[PDB]
RNA sequence: GCGAGCCUUGGCCGAGAGGUCUUGGUAAAAACUCCGUCGUGCAACGAGGAAUUCCUAGUAAGCGCAAGUCAUCAGCUUGCGUUGAUUACGUCCCUGCCCUUUGUACACACCGCCCGUCGCUA
């Protein structure tokens, strides 16, 4: 039911991507942070078939657009890459306040489910981490077409006022390559 | 901006009326101090204002008093007249100095207000039963951990003996409870009631009770297996209080039947002629009765906002009762009752409040003269500008003309009304009068001196203004508030169709109607800038209006009870709210926010006005006065070291010449840590402990097996821990030498196997005994 | 082991466009192993403080190669290959977060009763 997440990078880390990997590491109780001694492993299928994990997230950098967030479901093998706009300098943070076991409400803006429903299928399959089913935080996914936005927020209430708190590294991304995965 | 008012307890207030007496206390014998809405000091036989303790400036304290508002429950003086002590309508009991009025201590711990408070015969104890249905004993230190006796559901009435022990109690839940003082336990509860114990008195040896059942039960002091000797039935209504004479040769009883009657051969019957009286008992049902300290009179406390003096027919005392004398009031309780309307003059020295039967003249706190023609209370009052004459509106529809000098009515203003006068106000020069009436018209009135054929001193009625037939579903023709334009250009009227209508001085043309009111309106006023208005309605909502309609500026809604009056400032910058919930709030006329929230009001405020000086606050009230303003296992090791530290000390006590673990024996703590510990993971705390812990440990098992105690433990616990330590370590890996504890075990285990073998044999006969008759019953 | 798996001097011919030859500056498998010789001056910051972060095997570190744009040099990026330590295998003590049990002023509403205003009718 709940997914299983592996963080995998190249051999040499940079600090501008080390803090970024630790924010993706903040997706526990199923996110494992693994540095490899090889850039990619030729046996990525082997350990995920062995361990029974469900998803692999790989990070790198290229030139045509800026750096990408690659997400791939292991039992299905699709390819969904997410061009990151802000990779300059994020917050040095591993936690603040609560845990990532909290199940937040899922908010989408600028509804695209004609072809963007595949993104809706993945993100509901991705950010269902947390069987709590009670809202204590929230993550909004606001669209501007092929633009996506990721912001973390906490319920702030005093004297009957619905306040949110812009918490975590603020993410601006664009839809990068969707390669058609298999029914296999 | 800047606003008047203060957060202090006193701003030259006259808010205390010194009324509504419920009890009293005798002081020096020639004086007597009285429970009122303050502490008041009266003569016992003349009735003059000797002294008065109230709010003010105590020596060495600020925001402190001599007495509070929110009516005093009881009031008594100490028998050495050294201590003052009053319980109020709050749960906190306040003791006061006798010479000064500083406070000594403040006594709390009470969930509710005081229903009983009296000194004991020692003086070192003060007993207070309150309406949270218990008793609290008080020491001069403040010892409340002495005795807190509670098995009640209602308040308590009857109490103390004079012997430091052996208390009694009668309570308001229909119960009479008996308690001893040493280790209090309800030996017996005598019950003869079904309702509330109203009053209580022991004569000297006979305890009578007075309750709802309209009867009298007598009871003997040395009592066991209840002592009953008779009941005196049916005074006529339920009795409320009684009193014994200080010589203890008579006993006076009082009730809510306007009668008081005493017993004499005292006796179980009334045997003295009572037609000698001349000053018949009471016009209002009395609260409490005390014999006077001059041994010739009787002192009565009534519910007619005043207490009085009489006497009892007897040869030693006065054989008749005299006329009641009252104290030197400031003419605030010298007259009768509450204030519904106030009015303001333009010299800041003529301020009048009206009652059911009096008009009272005031400058600040000094009273000049009274004016009495009142056929009711006044809904409105109005001075002449200049303060020469005053015009009154009673609850008959009658307007009255009074001079400033004397009490006499000069002229009765024409009673053309058929209903009482809601509103009335004069114009600027004061020659036009607009009134409140349900006669479906507006009545203009002339005014001048009496030198012509048209009486201005009787206000002859020339003009008629009447179009009032506007049809609605709430109420068509009734008016609550009328307001004169300060520019003298128009007239504002309150109407019962949830609207107001604006129209100029001459014949009817229409300016503005305001509507949107869920409830009808109470009061409407105008700013002296004359651009914006306010309106107060019965929906707890105060509405601001300028010149538009239907576009709501702001719904000024923060309230819970009904709104009496909201007015602007006399220079139009601060509008203020007086309401039903006893709080008066300042509000800035330029903003929407409040600057001061004045809450020092306990009783209801009916009306409130501020003069054009603006340095003081005039307030009508329901108490008829004016408030003027401006880990475990180491604890087990400590337990065994303490316990063997006790046993080894008690061994060589005198065979050879610490306050707490807990008990007369320390070993009971040893089992108690076994009682406190959880059933899981106890082996982790046990496995830490060394072999000397065992040698210190088995002595307690021999202690409980020679003690024959199974009350605070059980044998599977002791065998459970035993089986754990024999798993852990050891018998011959802890010792190879024959020792005394080693031989102690050999008899302790015999004691255990016999002690369990007994109960095992008991069940072993029990269940087979159960089987056999079940074989037969088929 | 991943791959194919540039500025010019000058000269001969041609109306022309141009062609052709010299001269000169400018640009552009590694570590490893063995065998022999010598033996610290830095001109200038001279193994980098306060503080701060991260890390459990084929991992950290080190070294080189190739590719995308290349027949041609990224201050870019991605793959590839070689060598390969140390320390925890914990606990819940601090710290921080969850889930259960436990404790409670406060508190929808239901009983009876007091107090206060006004008023009906007999």
């Amino acid at each position: 039911m709940d997914p299983r997440i592996i963080v995998t990078t190249s051999r040499d880390p940079s600090t501008r991507l080390s803090q970024f990997a630790k924010e993706i590491k903040l997706l526990f109780p199923n996110a494992v942070r693994l540095n490899r001694g090889n850039y990619v492993m030729p046996n990525l299928v082997d350990a995920c078939k062995k361990s029974g994990t469900t998803d692999l997230v790989v990070l790198h950098e290229h030139r045509g657009v800026p750096t990408s967030l690659t997400i791939s479901h292991f039992p299905h093998g699709p390819t969904a890459q997410f061009s990151l706009h802000n990779v300059v300098m994020r917050h040095d943070i591993i936690n603040a306040g609560n845990q990532s076991e909290v199940n937040p409400h899922l908010i989408f803006d600028n509804f695209t489910t004609a072809l963007g429903k595949r993104v809706v299928c993945i993100l509901k399959h991705l950010f269902n981490a947390g069987p709590k089913k009670d809202s204590e935080r929230v993550i909004t996914f606001a669209n501007r077409g092929d633009f996506i936005s990721v912001r973390q927020h906490v319920y702030v209430r005093t004297r009957e006022g619905v306040e949110i708190a812009e918490v975590g590294p603020r993410f601006e991304m664009r839809l990068f390559e969707l390669r058609l995965g298999t029914l296999e | 901006a800047a606003a008047f008012g203060v957060i202090a307890s006193n701003a030259n207030c006259v808010w205390i009326p010194a009324s509504s007496g419920n009890s009293n206390g005798s002081g020096p014998g020639q004086l007597i101090t009285s429970a009122l809405e303050d502490v008041n000091i009266w003569d016992i036989k003349t009735g003059d204002l000797v002294s008065k303790l109230s709010d003010g400036l105590p020596p060495g304290a600020s925001d402190a008093r001599g007495a509070k508002p929110a009516e005093c429950t009881y009031l008594e003086a100490h028998k050495d007249t050294d201590l003052l002590a009053v319980g109020y309508a709050d749960g906190v009991i306040k003791v006061w100095d006798l010479m000064s009025k500083t406070v000594l201590l403040n006594f709390n711990g009470h969930k509710a207000a005081i229903t009983l408070l009296q000194f004991d015969g020692t003086g070192t104890r003060l007993i207070s039963g309150s309406k949270d249905s218990n008793i609290i004993v008080w020491d001069l230190v403040g010892e409340v951990g002495l005795y807190k006796l509670r098995s009640h559901k209602d308040s308590i009435t009857g109490f103390w003996c004079q012997g430091e022990d052996w208390l009694i109690s009668t309570s308001k839940d229909g119960m009479i409870k008996l308690w001893d003082l040493k280790t209090h336990q309800c030996i017996e509860t005598h019950i003869a009631h079904t309702g509330e114990c109203w009053g209580l008195a022991v004569k000297d040896d006979l305890l009578i009770t007075t309750g709802t059942d309209s009867q009298v039960k007598i009871w003997k002091l040395d009592i066991e297996n209840d002592k009953m000797g008779g009941k005196l039935t049916e005074m006529g209504i339920f009795e409320k209080q009684s009193k014994q004479r200080g010589l203890k040769i008579e006993f006076i009883t009082n009730s809510s039947d306007k009668t008081s009657f005493f017993y004499i051969q005292y006796s179980s019957f009334i045997l003295h002629p009572f037609q000698t009286i001349r000053s018949l008992y009471k016009i209002k049902s009395a609260s409490w009765t005390t014999v006077s300290s001059s041994k010739l009179e009787l002192v009565l406390t009534t519910s007619s906002n005043t207490i009085e003096y009489y006497s009892i027919p007897y040869e030693k005392r006065d054989p008749t009762s005299p006329a009641p004398l009252k104290t030197h009031t400031i003419e605030l309780q010298g007259q009768r009752t509450d204030v519904r309307s106030i009015d303001i003059s333009d010299d800041n020295k003529l301020l009048a409040t009206a009652s059911n039967g009096s008009l009272k003249i005031w400058n600040i706190k000094t009273h000049k003269c009274i004016r009495t023609f009142e056929c009711g209370y006044a809904l409105t009052c109005k001075f002449l500008p200049g303060g020469l004459l005053v015009i009154l509106g009673t609850r008959n529809g009658e307007l009255q003309l009074f001079d400033l000098a004397s009490s006499s009515l000069l002229d009765t203003i024409e009673d053309a009304h058929d209903a009482a006068i809601w509103s009335l106000d004069l114009t600027s020069d004061g020659k036009r009068l607009v009134t409140g009436s349900a006669d479906k018209t507006v009545k203009f009135w002339d005014f001048k001196v009496e030198n012509s054929l048209v009486p201005g001193t009787k206000n002859k009625f020339l003009p008629v203004l009447k179009l009032h037939h506007d049809t609605t579903l709430e109420l068509t023709d009734d008016i609550l508030c009328v307001r004169v334009s300060p520019d003298d250009r128009y007239l504002a009227i309150s109407l019962l169709d949830n609207t107001v209508k604006v129209f100029f001085l001459d014949s009817m043309k229409f300016y503005l109607s305001l509507y949107g009111h869920k409830l009808p309106v109470l009061s409407i006023d105008i700013s002296f800038d004359s651009k914006m208005i306010i309106t107060s309605s019965a929906d707890k909502n105060i509405k601001i209006w300028g010149l538009d309609f239907g576009d709501c500026h702001k719904s000024l809604f923060a309230h819970q009870d009904s709104i009496m009056n909201v007015k602007f400032l006399p220079q139009s910058h601060n509008f203020f709210s007086c309401s039903k919930d006893a709080v008066v709030k300042y509000w800035d006329g330029e903003k929407f926010e409040c600057i001061q929230k004045l809450y020092a009001h306990q009783s209801e405020v009916w009306a409130l006005a501020v003069a054009t000086d603006g340095g003081f606050v005039v307030s009508s009230s329901h108490d008829h006065s004016i408030r003027i303003w401006e880990k475990a296992g180491e604890r087990l090791m400590e337990a065994l070291d303490l316990g063997i530290a006790e046993i080894e000390g008690l061994e060589a006590y005198n065979r050879d010449m610490v306050l707490i673990a807990v008990n007369k024996t320390p070993e009971q703590y040893i089992m108690d840590t076994l009682l406190r510990i959880r059933m899981s993971q106890l082996e982790d705390a046990l496995m830490v402990m060394p072999f000397s812990y065992v040698l210190k440990f088995l002595k307690f098992i021999d202690t409980v097996m020679q003690n024959k105690t199974l009350l605070h433990s059980h044998l599977p616990l002791i065998c459970k821990n035993l089986f754990f330590i024999i798993k852990f370590n050891h018998k011959e890996l802890v010792s190879q030498k024959n020792e005394e504890l080693k031989l102690q075990i050999n008899r302790v285990k015999t004691e255990l196997r016999s002690a369990l073998k007994s109960t095992e044999d008991d069940l072993g006969f029990n269940v087979q005994g159960l089987k056999f008759v079940k074989q037969q019953w088929n």
